[PDB]
C-alpha cells in the first residue's frame, strides 16, 4: 500500500506551510488557493486516446461538501445544487418531494433544470457563463449527460466543479424517485468527482485545509490512491497546495519498464 | 356579513401553512398571491376564527 | 428621471383582480349551467356528428 | 429623582411607562422643575442625552393645561438642523402627542409642499422643523395660525450656526411673538453669535445648567451596497454596526437582509423605543450580530467594543466623527476598526480627515469577489410591491439626506450618478423624487 | 373620379413643398432586415386575442367550477403595449424597452412628439412603416405605435443586441439629415 504515516508527514508540513504569513477588505481568491489541498497523480498514457468529459466518482470515507457548505455559509460564495433532468421528469418530480427527501439527512438541491431551459433561457455565452458560475454542484440525468456539450458550453468543461456529473434517476424501465433520493446521496456524501484529460498528469482536487480533520484528510487521500492504483498504471504521486511545490509520497518505478 | 367559501378555504390553507403568525404569511409567495396587506391579513383570519374553529 | 413621483400601484405587482371577477362571473354562470364546459361541448359534438 | 415622581397627566404617564422610562438622567431632573416653573433657559447637554424627551414632557403638560383646539393655535414650536434629528424627535414625539389629543407635524425643506401646506392649513398643535424651510412656511403660507407663540425650543444652536442658518433664525424671531412666548434651548457648546440669538430669545433672565487609522473604501455609488453585503457576509460572526442617515434605509435594508436571511438587528427613529431598547439590549448581549442605524440613533447611545465600525452614508458631523472614532479608541480597549465607504465624488472628505491629521488607511476591493445578487435584487423588487416601496423610500429618503447635508464641497447631489444610485438601491430606472437639483 | 385624382394629387403637394424638419424624420426608416427581424420579435411577444382570453377564462372556470381549484400560480403576461396613451404612459417612467413609431398616421401630430420624446427619454425608439403591420402584430386594424416592456429570459439577449441594432442603423445614419427640411422640389 502507501505508508500513512508519511501522508502524515506531509500533511502536517503542509499544514504549517499555509500557517506561514493597504489591505484588502474582501479577502484575496488567490489567499483562499493557498490553502487548498490538490492530489497530482503522474501515471502512463491517461488519455483514452479521446477526450474524457465524464467525471469518475471515487468513493471516498469522509464527505467534504458538508464542511464545504458549513463554509460556504460563511463564504461569499454560496454552495448550491444544480440538477438537470428530463422534461417529462421535471413534470413528475416536485420541489417538495426533493426537500422532504434530502431534510431527512440534511441536505438541498437549490435548483432543477430543464435541457429545453439550458437551450433557450441561456442560449447566451453571459447569462450561461453567469448561470453556471453560480453553481458548484452540477447534477445531470445520464441520459442528458451525453446531450450536454453543446448546451453547456466548453467554459463548463474547463472547471472541475462547472463540469456535470452524471446521476440516475432510472433502475427500472421507468425511473423511481428512491432511484434518484438514495442516488444523490450516493454521489453527495460518498463519492467525489475526477476529471479525466489528457497526458500523463492527472490533477485531483481535495480541497481546503480548513475544513476537515488532518487524519482524516490523510485517510481520504489513501482510500482514493489505493483505488487509482487498483485503476490505473501509476507513475508517481504529488500531491501539494497549488501554491505549493510538490511533495512525493509515493511512486512505482516499474510502470515506466511495463510501459515500453 | 359571511366570508366566501375559496377565500376563506385560502385562509384554511394559510392556517395551517403558516399557524398564526403574520409575518411569515406576509412574505409568503404561494397562496399569497394578491399579497395581502398586513392586518388585513389579520382581520380576515379573526373574521374566519370567529366563524369556524375559534 | 421620469417625471411624475406617482407611487406605484399595488395591482401592477400581483395577478390581475378584474381577470378574476371575469373569472367568477363565468363561475356562476356554469353553476346555473348558462355556459356548457368546452369537454363537455366537445363530448356533445361527438355524438352530435353521428 | 423619576419620571414617574412627578406630577403629570395620566396619558403622559401611560406614555413614559411605555417608552420605557421610569428614571432621570441628572442635567434633565435638574433642567425638568425650571421647564415646569416657566422661565427660559439654554443647556449644555450631550447629544442623545434624552434631551429631546426633557422639553417634550413640560411641552405636552402646557398643551394639557391649555387645553386649546387644533384651530386654535400651535404653541409649542421646535427648531432642529438636521432632517435626522427632526425625524427623530418626531418619532420620539409621535406616541407622547398620540396619548395626549394635540397635534404633531413635520416641515422639512425636501418634503411635499403641499403635503405640509395642508397640514398647516388643518393646524399643527407641535411643531418640528428645520430652520430654512420655516421662512417659507411662514412668508407664504396663508391663514396658518401663528400668533399664539405659547413656546419655543432651539436645539444645538451650535449646528445651526455651523450650517450657517442663524440669519434665517434672525428674521424668524422678527416674525415671532415674544410676550406669550418662552424659550428653552439646547446646545453643548456655545459661542458668542448662539449667546446672540439668546438674549433675543430668552424672554425672562434665565439660570441655566452646564454639566488612530481609519479605514476608507472608495467604491462606486452602484456596487457599494453589494460589497457591504459582502463583507457582512465575510465577517458573519463578529458583531459590526453600520451607520447610516435615513431610517427608511435603516428598515429597509434591515428587511432585506433579513430576506437574504442573515440576522440583523435595525435601529433608527422609526423604531418604537422599547423594541429600540431591546434590540440595543439583545446586541450588546448577543456579541455577535449586525446592527444597522442611523448616524445620530447611535449617536444617542453608547457603544460596547466593536469588531467594525462602519460608516454607509454621510456623516451628520463630521467633526463629530473624528472626535467619536478618538474617543472609541481611548475608551475601547478592544480595538475596533474604524471605516467609511466612500465614493470617488467624496475624495475631499480625505483631505479634510487630512485637516484631522489622524492616520488613514485604504481599504481594497477586488472586483472577481462580487457577490452577484443584483439580478436577484431586480427580479426581487419586480416581484414584491413591499420592498419596492421600501427600496423606493429608502432611495427617497437617502437623497433628501443628501440635499439635507451640509458640506457641499463634499457632497453635490449634481456629481451623483443616480442611474448607479437607483442600481444600489436595485432600480433599473431611478426613481422619481421631487429634489431640487 | 374625385377621390382617385385627390390620393393621386396628395404627397405631390407635400414633397412640392418644404416639409418642416420635425416631419420627414418619417420615411427616414428601418431597413429590410431589420424590421424583418424586429417582426420576428415581437410575433414572439404577440398579445393575447380576445377569443384565446375567453377560451382560458372558460378552462379556468370550468376547473373552479368542478373546484378542483387546481394552484394559484402565473408568472406575468408578457406582450407588446399598443395603446397611444398607454405608450406615452409607459415612457416617463421610463418602461418602455423599444418602441415602434408607424410613418403613416392622417393626424400626424398625434405623432410628431415621440421621437424627440424617446430622444430625450433616452428610450431606443425606431420608425416603422405602415400602423397596419403594427395592427396585424397586435389583433387590431391599426395601432400605430408598438411599446415593448418586459421580455423573458429567453429574449432578453435578443433585446439588447437589437437595441444596439437599431442604435446603429437609425439613430447614427439618420441623425443629422433629420435636422434638414426635406421636400421642396415640384412634381
Amino acid at each position: 500500500a502507501i505508508p500513512r504515516e508519511r501522508v502524515i508527514k506531509a500533511v502536517n508540513e503542509l499544514i504549517k506551510f499555509t500557517s506561514k504569513p493597504k489591505n484588502l477588505l474582501e479577502d484575496d481568491e488567490e489567499e483562499l488557493k493557498k490553502d487548498l489541498q490538490l492530489i497530482v497523480v503522474n501515471n502512463k498514457s491517461f488519455t483514452g486516446t479521446s477526450k474524457s468529459f465524464k467525471l469518475k466518482l471515487l468513493n471516498v470515507k469522509h464527505s467534504f461538501y458538508k464542511p464545504w457548505k458549513e463554509a460556504s455559509a460563511t463564504a461569499v460564495k454560496d454552495f448550491k445544487v444544480l440538477l438537470i433532468l428530463k422534461d417529462s421528469d421535471i413534470k413528475k418530480v416536485s420541489e417538495d418531494d426533493l426537500f422532504d427527501q434530502l431534510d431527512s439527512e440534511g441536505i438541498k438541491v437549490d435548483e432543477i433544470i430543464c435541457g429545453k431551459d439550458l437551450k433557450t433561457v441561456y442560449k447566451a455565452y453571459e447569462a450561461r457563463n453567469a448561470f453556471i458560475s453560480q453553481f458548484s454542484l452540477i447534477l445531470a440525468d445520464d441520459s442528458i449527460v451525453t446531450s450536454l456539450p453543446k448546451l453547456m458550453g466548453g467554459k463548463a468543461y474547463n472547471k472541475v466543479e462547472t463540469t456535470p456529473i452524471s446521476i440516475r434517476t432510472h433502475a427500472n424501465k421507468e425511473f423511481s424517485l428512491t432511484t434518484l433520493t438514495n442516488n444523490i446521496k450516493k454521489v453527495y456524501m460518498n463519492q467525489l468527482p475526477v476529471k479525466l484529460p489528457r497526458g500523463t498528469t492527472l490533477n485531483v482536487h481535495l480541497g481546503n485545509l480548513e475544513w476537515l480533520r488532518p487524519e482524516e484528510f490523510v485517510d481520504n487521500v489513501e482510500l482514493i490512491s489505493e483505488q487509482l492504483i487498483k485503476a490505473y498504471q501509476i507513475r508517481s504521486i504529488f500531491i501539494k497546495t497549488n501554491r505549493s511545490p510538490v511533495l512525493p509520497l509515493y511512486y512505482n518505478q516499474d510502470v515506466l519498464d511495463e510501459l515500453e | 356579513r359571511s366570508q366566501s367559501e375559496r377565500e376563506e378555504e385560502w385562509l384554511e390553507k394559510l392556517y395551517k401553512k403558516h399557524g398564526d403568525d403574520y409575518k411569515k404569511m406576509f412574505f409568503d409567495k404561494k397562496l399569497n398571491i394578491y399579497q395581502q396587506s398586513e392586518g388585513d391579513l389579520k382581520r380576515r383570519l379573526l373574521r374566519w376564527k370567529k366563524r369556524n374553529g375559534i | 428621471m421620469p417625471l411624475t413621483a406617482v407611487p406605484e400601484p399595488k395591482r401592477r405587482f400581483v395577478p390581475s383582480k378584474n381577470e378574476a371577477k371575469r373569472v367568477m362571473k363565468i363561475v356562476r354562470a356554469i353553476r346555473e349551467g348558462r355556459i356548457i364546459p368546452p369537454k363537455k361541448l366537445k363530448e356533445m359534438k361527438x355524438x352530435x356528428x353521428x | 429623582e423619576k419620571f414617574e415622581e412627578l406630577k403629570l397627566s395620566q396619558p403622559t404617564l401611560k406614555a413614559i411607562e411605555k417608552m420605557g422610562f421610569t428614571t432621570m438622567t441628572s442635567v434633565q431632573a435638574r433642567t425638568i422643575p425650571p421647564l415646569l416653573a416657566g422661565r427660559d433657559v439654554l443647556g449644555a447637554a450631550k447629544t442623545g442625552s434624552g434631551k429631546t424627551l426633557a422639553f417634550l414632557i413640560p411641552a405636552i403638560e402646557l398643551l394639557h393645561s391649555l387645553k386649546f383646539k387644533p384651530r386654535n393655535g400651535t404653541g409649542i414650536i421646535v427648531i432642529t438642523p438636521t432632517r435626522e434629528l427632526a425625524l427623530q424627535i418626531f418619532g420620539v414625539a409621535r406616541e407622547l402627542m398620540e396619548f395626549h389629543s394635540q397635534t404633531f407635524g413635520i416641515v422639512i425643506g425636501g418634503a411635499n409642499r403641499r403635503q405640509e401646506a395642508e397640514k398647516l392649513m388643518k393646524g399643527v398643535n407641535m411643531l418640528i422643523a428645520t430652520p430654512g424651510r420655516l421662512l417659507d412656511h411662514l412668508q407664504n403660507t396663508k391663514g396658518f395660525v401663528f400668533k399664539n407663540l405659547k413656546a419655543l425650543i432651539i436645539d444645538e444652536a451650535d449646528r445651526i450656526l455651523e450650517i450657517g442658518f442663524e440669519d434665517e433664525m434672525r428674521q424668524i424671531i422678527k416674525i415671532l411673538p415674544n410676550e406669550d412666548r418662552q424659550s428653552m434651548l439646547f446646545s453643548a457648546t456655545q459661542t458668542t453669535k448662539v449667546e446672540d440669538l439668546a438674549r433675543i430669545s430668552l424672554r425672562p433672565g434665565p439660570l441655566f445648567i452646564n454639566v488612530l487609522e481609519q479605514g476608507y473604501v472608495v467604491c462606486d455609488s452602484d456596487k457599494r451596497f453589494l460589497l457591504l453585503f459582502s463583507f457582512l457576509k465575510r465577517n458573519q460572526k463578529k458583531k459590526i454596526i453600520v451607520f447610516l442617515s435615513s431610517c427608511n434605509s435603516v428598515k429597509y435594508y434591515a428587511e432585506l437582509l433579513n430576506y437574504i436571511d442573515l440576522p440583523v438587528l435595525e435601529l433608527h427613529g422609526k423604531q418604537k423605543q422599547q423594541k429600540r431598547t431591546n434590540t440595543f439590549f439583545e446586541f450588546c448581549n448577543a456579541e455577535r450580530g449586525i446592527l444597522i442605524c442611523t448616524d445620530v440613533a447611535a449617536r444617542g447611545l453608547d457603544i460596547p467594543a466593536v469588531d467594525w465600525i462602519i460608516q454607509f452614508d454621510p456623516p451628520d458631523d463630521p467633526r463629530d466623527y473624528i472626535h467619536r472614532v478618538g474617543r472609541t479608541a481611548r475608551g475601547t480597549k478592544g480595538k475596533g476598526k474604524s471605516l467609511m465607504f466612500l465614493t470617488p465624488n467624496e475624495l475631499g472628505f480625505l483631505r479634510y480627515l487630512k485637516a484631522s491629521k489622524v492616520p488613514l488607511n485604504e481599504y481594497e476591493f477586488p472586483e472577481n469577489k462580487i457577490a452577484n445578487v443584483q439580478s436577484q435584487l431586480e427580479k426581487l423588487i419586480k416581484s414584491n410591491y413591499y420592498l419596492h416601496q421600501t427600496a423606493k423610500d429608502g432611495y427617497r429618503s437617502y437623497l433628501q439626506a443628501y440635499a439635507s447635508h451640509s458640506l457641499k464641497t463634499v457632497y453635490q447631489i449634481d456629481k451623483l450618478d443616480l442611474a448607479k444610485v437607483a442600481k444600489s438601491y436595485g432600480f433599473p430606472v431611478p426613481p422619481k423624487v421631487n429634489i431640487t437639483i | 373620379p374625385e377621390y382617385v385624382r385627390v390620393q393621386r394629387q396628395k404627397k405631390i403637394l407635400s414633397i412640392r413643398l418644404k416639409v418642416p424638419p420635425t416631419i420627414a424624420q418619417f420615411q427616414y426608416t428601418l431597413d429590410r432586415n431589420t424590421a424583418a427581424e424586429t417582426f420576428k420579435l415581437f410575433n414572439k411577444y404577440r398579445p393575447e386575442t380576445a377569443a384565446e382570453k375567453k377560451e382560458r377564462l372558460t378552462k379556468e372556470a370550468a376547473a373552479v367550477a368542478e373546484g378542483k381549484s387546481k394552484q394559484d400560480a402565473s408568472p406575468k403576461p408578457y406582450a407588446v403595449k399598443y395603446g397611444l396613451n398607454h405608450v406615452v404612459a409607459l415612457i416617463e417612467n421610463k418602461k418602455a424597452k423599444l418602441v415602434l413609431i408607424a410613418n403613416d398616421v392622417d393626424p400626424i401630430e398625434l405623432v410628431v412628439f415621440l421621437p424627440a420624446l424617446c430622444k430625450k427619454m433616452g428610450v431606443p425608439y425606431a420608425i416603422v412603416k405602415g400602423k397596419a403591420r403594427l395592427g396585424t402584430l397586435v389583433n387590431q386594424k391599426t395601432s400605430a405605435v408598438a411599446a415593448l416592456t418586459e421580455v423573458r429570459a429567453e429574449d432578453e439577449a435578443a433585446l439588447a443586441k437589437l437595441v444596439s441594432t437599431i442604435d446603429a442603423n437609425f439613430a447614427d445614419k439618420y441623425d443629422e439629415v433629420k435636422k434638414h427640411w426635406g421636400g421642396g422640389i415640384l412634381g
